[PDB]
Formats: structure tokens, sequence, C-alpha cells
């Protein structure tokens, strides 16, 4: 099946890479804002938590 | 894991952080309980006969 | 066969190159701090704890 | 299956499924016994064939494989192909399927590797005779439909591909490479490839572009010419022949680097010339960027005909279609020379006729004004520009203009742009000059300058054939020693001719754009104009413009803004060539300074265009390095730095835009999401990089001619309210313009929200106001494309003034330049000998379904709509013709082009 | 944040019903199709005319 | 000595590896591009030479080297001399002999009578390298 078989293996190979890009992004580390104000907001909440306003 | 869990399995939880522990044996199904409380039987064709 | 081949050629270089670009950029983000990106993940868990109570 | 001996012919077939008694035993014993019995084997050859034929109706591996096993051996094991030359030569026809049975029917790595070499070799040797062709044909046209032959014919072809490809990369080549052990191209193997190619062109399509590409020579393409030109009507029909040619050509732009891509497309022009539609020829000729290919079709219709007939009208039409008018100049001159009539021919070729129909189209669309009339402050300046922006194209609004009140209330550089915005009312219209003339002879120099810009804009609709040209008016002004005047003059001249080259335009820009010794920042326009003339066609890579860049840098390093514009102009100049642009890359790189490198990356986008995936990895390493260098640290210099950083960002983008149009339409989609993800990325990394990346995004989108226009701008638009540079909005609207009030309804909403909602600075406000009005045209008066129309994978020339202005910060000074954003796309209508101003009917279909196109030629189904339509933008670009049913036949194919229709009623 | 209350409103679907299972009355099809289906295909006709699409 | 402390190499390393991945994935395009590239280089020069382009690339035959003498308790050793030197490292941790120098005209005492333990040595000429170690007991006594 050579003309179509060889290239079909390559198409699957291309699906693998599209998945890896996905698994990298959401764990090291998904955006909610631009990226930068979601990091600082985590350090901002530490300040609120030490306080008993809540 | 979560690859063992589907919706509507009773689970045991361990009180401390409510960590999921195991699947419990019995499952609840609502359509089973509707004909049990109505309490219709089911019966054979020979019984209808005449 | 060649109809498959022109798509294979565009799709591979553009996508795999992009994949490489992400890998370098997590690291570079790390540098002004000392580990920004891999720590934002540890912070999110920490802040939220377990359990999370629905309201 | 059952063994039932030589009783009848049906039970011979069953016999040989297990073990033949007239193929293996006999022939083997016979060959290995006496040597007069090779003559008896030759008679038995006929026998071997009939039996093969009967069992090529089976598909089970076991019973053809095992059966025929020892013949495949006998070749090397006992005969050793040396007992004689012709006698082993001509008996390879039963042994070749026997070989195929371990290659293809079974698959086993140890045997498949080893016998692969053996199949190649005997394919080559046995094709001199040409008996190898006939075995191949018996499977391609089949005997029965079962799965087997569908893979068996596939392997035989794949042999040839294997070897040829391996001879080009390796420095070893020939038959001493060990890929298939078989000769390079030979001398009597050459003829074998030609014979295979015919049969496979008839029945298949697969290997036909492929064969060409493996050789990598235009010669393979010229061999193709010969066969295809016979075939054009008796083997399959003409329409079909066309869809094949272009599939090869567009597809294989990714597989072709520059000196090769131009040479392949020469041939594709010749196929079209051999065939009847000289209209398909012209499409390709524009594509080359050659003056020569266009002249030949024009000479082909004009010269052999000693009458008007269809033939002269058909020539004029073909040359009219570019909206640059790169074709308008070339086709003119032979009309003047032949002389059966001047009056019809000259108007019809030129953009003189496109004016008459524009008025007719305007009548459907009407004129609806919705502009604000805010007076005083920078708010004054905003409202005076917006009126011109709302009435792009021929529109009319004379009386408001005639009152000099709102004119005299403009001030500054603002005043200049106000007179200039008036010219865009009279875009593609001769008349207007009267309004313009008034300002030119009275008041401050400011109103005088703005008149010349406005003349530029207006004059673009009538200039070809040098009949009352912009050149006539604008020369006096150039001579004049004041800088503001002359800069204005030579800008309007660049616009007016657009992509048309001529002796007069060129020669005006030749003793200027070469004095940059004394400091100014408005002699940007100097080179900018010369760059504009060149685009859309062949280049000389002119020394005037390269020289003046050098001199500018030597004289001053204060005016980083001047040199930033100058840099971008070089890159626009070179647009329209790429092979020569390599020669001059070295010249620019000769003098080295970190300052010089900022220009280098820009010029890189054109040089590398068409071998543009070498261009992608470079423009990306270039980006990462800033962040990396910074890293180390974390854990006059000013002018170089600022220029340095912004250029890389422009160049990267520039690279993508030129590449994506020419190469695949498929990647265009990917490029829309990627760009936004790119902006966020830069925003983190380099502080300086962020302002530039915002603004570039709008022209990335317009240049490429994206299909998805609703979703992505709108998501980003909200984000860019917060972000710096409110000039970001102007650039977003340039893409959105499309068919107006499809895309542009959400654009208005989105931009008008941000502007009313927060006023954080009236500077910030001005940009936001311009954008909302810019984006619309009342009920799709005229769409804008950077695309030509005539090709969707070619590139504009009118739109290159829009492109310039996204690399720098906003200023009232900038405002004067943005008034121009010329380029119009005519709606198609059916023309007769009295130039009728309506169409009958057209089909529109958002995108063609077909896969056997990649350039476009619609399906016939479509969606029917009535008379007098504007040709919709992307998301409706394919426009097809309906007339066939009323017994009427088009002469001029449309595919989704700009081109006008001409019809024959019977 | 999905509800089963919304799913009651929604359908899961691939009808057996297609136009031209309508045995005649062709004109009536091309008054309904002019009303329901057509402004999704083209909003272009209705803005070009300047009418508000029929509800 | 051996030290495992570094931490500035990370930045130079991060682009260096970025290039190694990028070129592999780019490779598909680059085969076709290289076909034209070659015929100029063959004509002119390889980079700026005519030498070491007569092979497959610049080598043919075994490209690697390795030598081992560690992670073995005996495999190789052969004969190795040692002499006593001032202002030089010398370890009686490595070896089990250690020989005395004859730069000195004096000689060490009698060589090995063999065996192991606390063993009395005996020989008939003192003229062989042996050496002396000094004793804390003599100092006390």
């Amino acid at each position: 099946a050579a003309p179509y078989a060889a290239k079909l293996k390559q198409t699957e190979n291309d699906l693998k890479d599209i998945e890896a890009r996905i698994k990298e992004k959401a764990g090291v580390k998904e955006s909610d804002t631009g990226l930068a104000p979601s990091h600082l907001w985590d350090i901002m909440g530490d300040r609120q938590r030490l306080g008993e306003e809540h | 894991n979560v690859k063992d869990l589907k919706a509507s399995q009773r689970v045991c939880l361990r009180s401390d952080s409510y960590m999921l522990h195991k699947v419990l044996e019995n499952k609840a199904d609502p359509l089973v309980s509707l004909m049990m409380v109505e309490k219709v039987p089911d019966s054979t064709y020979d019984m209808v006969g005449g | 066969t060649r109809c498959k081949l022109k798509l294979l050629r565009m799709e591979r270089i553009k996508d795999h190159l992009l994949l490489e670009e992400e890998f370098v950029s997590n690291s570079e983000i790390l540098k002004p701090f000392e580990k920004k990106q891999e720590e934002e993940k540890k912070q999110l868990e920490e802040i939220r704890g377990n359990p999370l109570s629905i309201g | 299956m059952v063994d039932e001996s030589d009783k009848k012919q049906q039970t011979i077939d069953e016999q040989s499924q297990i073990s033949p008694e007239k193929q293996t035993p006999n022939k083997k014993d016979k060959k290995k016994e006496e040597e007069e019995q090779l003559s008896e084997e030759d008679a038995k050859l006929k026998t071997d064939l009939e039996l093969l034929v009967e069992r090529l109706k089976e598909d089970d591996s076991s019973l053809y494989e095992a059966s025929l096993n020892a013949l495949k051996e006998s070749i090397k094991n006992s005969t050793s192909s040396m007992t004689a030359v012709p006698k082993p030569l001509k008996f390879l026809r039963p042994t070749y399927p026997d070989l195929c049975s371990i290659y293809d029917k079974w698959t086993d790595p140890n045997l498949k590797s080893s016998l692969a070499d053996v199949l190649s070799i005997l394919a080559m040797t046995y094709s001199e005779n040409g008996k190898h062709d006939s075995l191949r044909y018996r499977l391609l046209s089949d005997v029965s439909d079962f799965e087997g032959w569908g893979h068996e014919y596939i392997r035989h072809l794949a042999l040839e591909i294997g070897e040829v490809y391996n001879d080009q990369v390796e420095k070893d080549a020939e038959d001493e490479t060990s890929s298939d052990g078989s000769k390079s191209d030979g001398s009597a193997a050459t003829s074998g490839f030609e014979f295979s190619k015919e049969d496979t062109l008839r029945l298949c399509l697969d290997i036909v572009p492929y064969f060409l590409k493996h050789n990598g020579e235009e010669d393979a393409v010229d061999l193709l010419l010969e066969i295809e030109s016979i075939d054009k009507l008796p083997q399959f029909v003409d329409e079909n022949t066309f869809q094949r040619v272009c599939q090869y050509m567009v597809a294989c732009v990714p597989l072709l680097p520059p000196p090769e891509d131009v040479a392949f497309l020469k041939t594709a022009y010749s196929i079209y010339l051999s065939q009847n539609e000289l209209t398909d020829a012209i499409a390709l000729a524009v594509r080359l960027g050659e003056e020569d290919m266009i002249r030949s079709v024009f000479d082909a219709t004009s010269d052999p005909v000693m009458h008007k007939q269809l033939a002269y009208i058909l020539a004029a039409q073909k040359t009219s279609f570019e909206y640059e008018g790169v074709q308008d100049i070339i086709g003119n001159g032979k009309l003047s020379e032949h002389f059966l009539y001047l009056a019809k021919e000259l108007n019809l070729t030129g953009p003189k006729v496109p004016e008459d129909i524009y008025k007719s189209h305007l009548d459907n669309s009407k004129s609806v004004f919705s502009s604000a009339g805010l007076d005083s402050a920078q708010q004054n300046l905003a409202s005076s520009f917006v009126n011109g922006f709302l009435n792009l194209g021929y529109c009319n609004d004379k009386l408001i203009v005639d009152n000099d009140n709102w004119v005299y209330k403009t001030k500054g550089d603002g005043m200049t742009s106000a007179v200039a915005s008036i010219g865009s009312i009279y875009q593609w219209n001769l008349d207007g000059l009267q309004q313009l003339d008034k300002y030119l002879y009275v008041d401050e120099p400011e109103v005088k300058a703005g008149a010349l810009l406005g003349i530029g804009i207006s004059a673009s609709g009538v200039h070809d054939g040098e009949v009352e040209p912009a050149l006539l008016l604008l020369q006096d002004y150039v001579t004049n020693p004041d800088t503001k005047i002359s800069s204005a003059a030579i800008l309007g001249l660049g616009i007016a001719f657009a992509g048309s080259k001529n002796d007069e335009v060129l020669g005006l820009l030749l003793p200027i754009a070469a004095s940059t010794d004394l400091p100014i920042e408005t002699a940007a326009m100097a080179s900018l104009a010369l760059a504009h003339v060149f685009v859309g066609t062949c280049n000389g890579d002119i020394t005037t413009s390269i020289m003046d860049n050098f001199l500018e840098r030597t004289a001053i390093e204060l005016k980083t803004d001047w040199v930033r514009f100058l840099a971008l102009a070089l890159g626009i100049l070179y647009m329209g060539q790429g092979e020569q642009v390599d020669d001059v890359l070295e010249t620019i790189s000769a003098i080295e300074h970190p300052m010089t490198s900022a220009i280098e990356v820009l010029v890189g986008s054109c040089a590398y265009t068409g071998t543009g995936d070498v261009l992608l990895i470079q423009d990306l390493l270039h980006r990462l390095t800033p962040k990396n260098v910074k890293g180390e640290e974390d854990a006059e210099i000013k002018s170089e730095e600022k220029k340095g950083k912004s250029s890389d960002k422009d160049a990267t983008t520039d690279g993508k835009n030129d590449d994506e149009e020419e190469e695949k339409e498929a990647g265009i989609v990917d490029e829309l999401a990627y760009a936004v993800l790119g902006i966020a990325l830069i925003a983190l990394g380099e502080d300086i990089g962020k302002e530039m990346s915002l603004r570039h995004f709008g022209h990335l989108m317009h240049y490429g001619n994206e299909h998805i226009r609703r979703m992505v701008p709108l998501a980003m638009g909200i984000v860019s309210v917060s972000d710096p540079q409110m000039k970001v909005f102007d650039t977003l609207t340039r893409f959105s313009h499309d068919a107006d009030l499809e895309v542009s309804m959400n654009s208005i909403f989105a931009m008008g929200l941000c502007g009313a909602g927060t006023n954080n600075a009236r500077l910030a406000q001005l940009l936001r106001q311009l954008a909302s009005y810019y984006s619309r045209e009342q009920d799709a008066l005229f769409i804008t494309r950077l695309a030509q129309g005539l090709l969707h994978l070619g590139k504009g020339t009118m739109t290159m003034d829009v492109f310039n202005d996204a690399h720098v910060l906003n200023k009232v000074t900038l405002a004067s330049i943005l008034t121009t954003a010329v380029g119009l796309v005519s709606p198609s209508f059916m023309l007769k000998h009295h130039q009728l101003f309506y169409m009958l009917n057209a089909g529109i279909r958002p995108k063609f379904i077909l896969a056997l196109n990649d350039e476009g030629e619609p399906i016939k189904v479509n969606v029917r709509v009535g008379q007098a339509v504007e040709t919709v933008g992307q998301a409706g670009r394919p426009k097809k013709i309906t007339g066939w049913i009323t017994q009427s036949t088009p002469v001029l194919l449309n595919h989704g082009e700009r081109a006008e229709l001409e019809t024959d009623e019977y | 944040d999905a509800d089963p209350m919304v799913s009651v409103m929604k359908m899961d679907k691939s009808p057996t019903e297609s136009y031209s299972d309508i045995g005649g009355l062709e004109s009536q099809i091309q008054e309904i199709k002019e009303s329901v289906e057509l402004p999704l295909t083209h909003p272009e006709l209705y803005e070009e005319m300047g009418i508000k699409p029929p509800k | 000595p051996r030290m495992y402390e570094e931490a500035s190499g990370k930045e130079v390393e991060k682009v260096a590896t970025a290039v190694l991945s990028t070129t592999a994935r780019a490779k598909a395009r680059a085969k076709k591009t290289k076909k034209e590239k070659g015929p100029n280089e063959e004509e002119k020069k390889k980079e700026h030479e005519e030498k070491e382009k007569e092979r497959e690339t610049n080598k043919k035959g075994i490209k690697e080297t390795k030598e081992n003498d560690e992670e073995f308790y005996k495999n190789k050793y052969s004969s190795k001399p040692y002499k006593v030197d001032n202002m030089t490292r010398i370890l009686p941790q490595q070896s089990r002999y250690i020989s005395f120098i004859k730069d000195d005209r004096f000689v060490p005492v009698r060589k090995f009578k063999g065996n192991n333990g606390v063993v009395v040595l005996r020989d008939r000429e003192p003229k062989e390298p042996v050496a002396l170690i000094e004793t804390v007991r003599q100092m006390k006594d």
C-alpha cells in the first residue's frame, strides 16, 4: 500500500506532537489572564489570607 | 483513579480531606426503583390465554 | 499520493516548530525569578487546598 | 482448489493454486537439462501467461506465493542468468509476479529488502524490449476487481521513484549507490519512463506530478507538454485538463525554491498557450511577474487578425483585469500602433471604462452618511478625516466640501490630511480636480501640500495611455525647493500610476531619493514612491534606493524614525522578485554595524521568499536570543536598540505574509491563531517588543486574506483596549473591511465600544474614532483585498501604502500617509459592444468543494442569486456564471476573480 | 455548569425528514425556506435591500 | 579533583538544544533545498577547502574512541613505575609496593619474605628499592 501507507504513518506521527504541545501547556501552565497577572494574583491572595478579612 | 469512576457509583471517602478511597459494590439506578414501588409483576403468555 | 504530501509538508514544519518554541519559552519565563512557570502550578494547588467546597 | 490434474482447463487452474505442473517443475528441469530446450521454453512462455491471467482473479496470498517459489530462485541459483543473454532476458515475464509475491503479498523484512533490488533491476533491463510495459498495463486496466492488483501495480512504479530520488541528493549516484543497484537514468531506460508515463497519465494521476519533482528539472515538465497537448479534447475534455495543470503547480510551491519555481511555471504557461483559453494563460503570466509572457498573448490575439472581430475587444479586456495596471501599460502601445480605432481600445484597456460601471454599481448601493461632526480640539481633526474614509471609492458629497469653514478650522499637520481626505471621495474619478485646485493656490503651505495627495488618489482611475496624467500636474511641485511640497508631490505620483511602470514615472524619481544628506523625516516618501512603482512585476533591484540608505545613516543617527521608514521601503521595492534580492543582501551586509543589522532582517523576508521555511527557523532564533541574553543578567546605544528590536518583529511577520499567499491556502488558518499567541509571548519577554507586535497583527491578517474574520479579531479587540498604542484599532479594521456589514457589523460595535466607553486621553481617542468609520462602507459599496482578484495567490501593489504604517508610533504626522489606502475590486457584469451596465445572473458559493483544484474553479451547483451584485469577499469569494440555460455562453472565465464577463447570445 | 434542565429544551438529532419528502406544494416550501432557512445562508440580501429579516 | 557545581551553563545550553531539535523537524524541507546547494560546493569549495570531502562526509570508518581502565579491579595495568618526589602527590592508598629512590646513595632495609600479617622480612642484599616508614614507638621509647 506503499504510496498512501508510508505517509499515513507520518500523519499519525504529526497527531502525537499536537498532543504533547497540549499536555505541556495546561500543566506548566495554563493562562487565565495574560499569564503574568495570574502569577502575581496568587502572591496577592497570600496577603489577603494572612489577614482575617475573611 | 478517575479512569475507574463513571457517574452514579457510590464511593467511600476518607474524612480528613475527603480523599476518594474506593468504589462501593452497590449501584443506584432510578428506573429500577420506579417499577419496584409501582409493583407491577411481569408474567408469561400462557397466563394471558383464553 | 502527492495531494497528501503537500499537506504533510506544511503541517509538519509549522506545528513541530511551534512545539519546540513552547519548550524553550517555559524555561525563559523561569529566569527573571528562578522558577516562575513550574511554580505557578504548585501555588494554584496550594492556594486552593483540598477539599474545595461548592457554594 | 482440489487437485484433479489436466482433465479440463478449470481443473488446471485448481492444480496450479497448490503447485503447477506446467510452470515450475517442467520449466526448471527443462532449463537445467539441455540448452536447445531454452527454444522449447520460449514456446511455453505463452502457457505461463494464460495461467497467470486466470489466477489474477484470486487474492489469497498463499496460493500464488508458494506455487511459483522455485522459479524466483532459478534465476540466481542454477541458470545464474549467463547461459545466454536474450533467452533469460525474455523469460522474466512469469518470474516478475513470482517476485512480487514476497514484496507485496506477504511482507517479511529480510526478504522484502533483498528482493527489492532484484525487482528494480529486471524492470529496467526488460523495458528496453518494451514487454515490461505490457505486464504493467494488464494490471492497471485489470482483468477482475479484487484487492491484489491495486497494490501490485503500485510496487512496480515505486521501484523507479526509489532510485531516481536517491541519485540527486547523494554525490555517488549512478548504479553504484545501493538503494536499488540500478542505473541513473540510463540511455535505453529513459524510454521506459516515457512509455510508463502515458499509460499512467490515462488511468491515474498519482505519479504524474511526482516524476517531475523527483528529477527536479523543467525538462521533465516539457516532456509532459507534448503528451498533454494531444490529449486536450479526445482523451478527457479541456476543463479537466486545466484542473490537472494547476494542481501540480500550486501544490509544489512548497517543494520548489526560487530558480526552479519560475522555470516550472514557464511550462504551465505553455500548456495553457497550446490550449484554447488564452484567458487561463494570462492568469499564469501575471503569476510569473514577467512582462514578456503578457506581450505574447496580446500579440497572439492582435497581430494575426486584420479586423476588429471579437479579437481586439478580448485583448483589451484581458489587460484591463489587473488593478495595478501592470498589464494596462504593456497591452497599450500595440493598440495605438495597429490602429483600426483608438477610441474604444484605449478606454477599454485603461481604468477609464471601470469608472463608468462604478457609477452604475453606486446607484444600487446608494450613499448613507453616519459621520459625526465634532468641532474644536483633536476631536475636530478626527471628524474631518472620517468623512473621506466613509466615502472610499466613487461617492459624491460635493456641497459639504465646498464650504471652506471646516477646512479652515483644521490646523497643523491635521489641516494637510483634511484636504487630502477630500481626494478619497473622488477616488477612481477624474473630476475633483476643481476642489483640489482651489487650495493649491491660496493660504499657508499646509493646504497646498494636501491638494497634491488628493490629486494622487483621484488620478488613479484614469492615467494609462498618458491622457491628462497626474505626471502633467505634479512635476512643478517636485522641482520646487521646499521639502513638504515635493514630498507630497512625488507621493501622489506613486499612487496615480500604482503598479504601472513607465519611462516618465521612473525618470522623475531618479535624480531624487538620493539626497538625504541634510536632515528631514518626510523624505521617507522619496524612496517609498519608487518602491511602489516597482511592485507587481520584474525589478532591477535599483542602485538609487540602496545608495541613499547608506548615506542617510552616515549623515544622521538622531533620526531613528527616518531610517526605520527607509528600511521598510527597500523591502517593498524588492517585493516582486526574490532571486535577485539575494545578490543585494550581501551588499547591505557589507558595511556592518549592529545598526545595519536591523535593516538586514527586513530585506531577508523577500530574499528568502519561496525558500521560505529556511526563512521561518531564522526569524525565530532571532527572537529567542534577546530573552536568553537578558537571562544571564537576571540570575546613541538608544537609537540602535530601539530600531533593532522593532525590525525583527516586522520581518518575522513580513516573512509569513508573502510566503502564505503564494504557497498553501491551508496554513493561512493556522497563522490566524498563532499570531495572537505570538503577541502575548513577546509581551512577557521584551517590554520594547510589545507595542510593535500589537499593530503588526492587523496587517498580518489583511495580507494573507484569512477565511475566518468574525471570531479572532473580536476576542483580541477587548484585550487591546488595555494595551498601549491605540493605533492597534486602525490596523484591525483594515482586515475587517471585507464584504461590509457582514464582518464589519461586529467591527463597528467592537471599536465604537472602546472609544465611547473610556476616554483616558484625547490622543488615545483620535485613533479609536478613525477606525470605526474606516471599517464600514454603506451596504458593501466596494470590498478591499490585498489580493489582485485575477490571482488570489498573487499580491497587490496598491495596498503597499497600508502595509508601511504599522511599525511606528501614532502621530498627527502619520495621519497624512493613512489617507491613501487605495485598491478597489470591481464587481463583474456582462459587457456587449455597447458596454451594458448590468449582468444577467451569477452563482455564488462560499468555497468550492472540489479537491482537484487548489487555485479555484467553482462547482456548477452553487447558490443562485439575481442580477447586479457586489462580488463578496472571503466567505463568498468564488463567483460562478449562470447563462447556459438561456442559450448564452461566456467568453471570459471567472472563478472568484475580479475579471468582467463578456457574453455571446446565439 | 451544565444542567439537565437545558437538555430537555435541546434535541439530539438527525431527522428522517428532508425536503422533497414533501409530496408537492413546492411554492409553499419556497415561502418557508425564504423565512427560516434563508437569513442564515445569506444576511447579505436583507442588508443589501435594507429590510429587517422576517420573524 | 572533581566538582559537580555549575549553574551558568543553563542559558547557553537552552538555545543550543533548541537548535538540535529545530534542525531535525526542519529536515524534511531541507532535503529538497540541499540538492541545489551541493553542485555549487562541488564546483568551488566545501566551506573554504578541498580537503576531507572525498569520503561520505568527512569520515568513513569507526568515528568513535573509548579506553577503559576504571570500573575494573584488574583488566589492564601492565608495569607502572613510581619514584618518591618532593612537592608532588603520592598515595599509598592506590598501590601496595612503592619503591625507594637511588638519587640517595643510602639504601632501605631488606625486601619481602612474602606472606601476610605482621610478617618478618628477610633478604641477602639491601640494595633493592623498598623504602622506610617512620615509627611513633621510637619517639616514646
